[PDB]
């Protein structure tokens, strides 16, 4: 039925969204970590921030 | 000789990185456009009731 979303479905969609966000986070962390001088320039602002 | 070979390899890697950035933009844009083009027509038709 479609009058409301069941708790089980809500929880599963929530954990799927959290997993997707953490996948995006891992991709971003890997992008930042594997930067090398021969391709990327040293950002000083991000370095000072982090 | 190794430094020259590594510089050529790094040129190839840079080309791959540029292609990756373009494709990231293109695929996010295509995801948005597909999501809209599939549903938005019917959704606006229903909202106009
Ligand atoms: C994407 C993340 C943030 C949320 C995942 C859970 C989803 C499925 C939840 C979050 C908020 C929820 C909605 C909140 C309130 C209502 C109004 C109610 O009268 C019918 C269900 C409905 C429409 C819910 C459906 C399920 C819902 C969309």
């Amino acid at each position: 039925t479609s009058l409301s979303v069941p708790l089980l479905g809500r929880f599963l969609i929530f954990v799927m969204v959290v997993a997707t966000l953490i996948v995006m986070n891992c991709v971003i962390v890997l992008n930042v970590s594997q930067r090398t001088p021969t391709t990327h320039a040293m950002s000083p602002r991000l370095r000072h921030v982090l | 000789s190794d430094q020259e070979s590594n510089n050529a390899a790094a040129e190839w890697k840079y080309v791959a990185m540029v292609m990756d950035h373009i494709l990231l933009g293109v695929f996010m844009l295509v995801c948005i456009i597909g999501t809209l083009a599939v549903f938005a027509g019917r959704l606006i038709e229903l909202n106009q009731q």
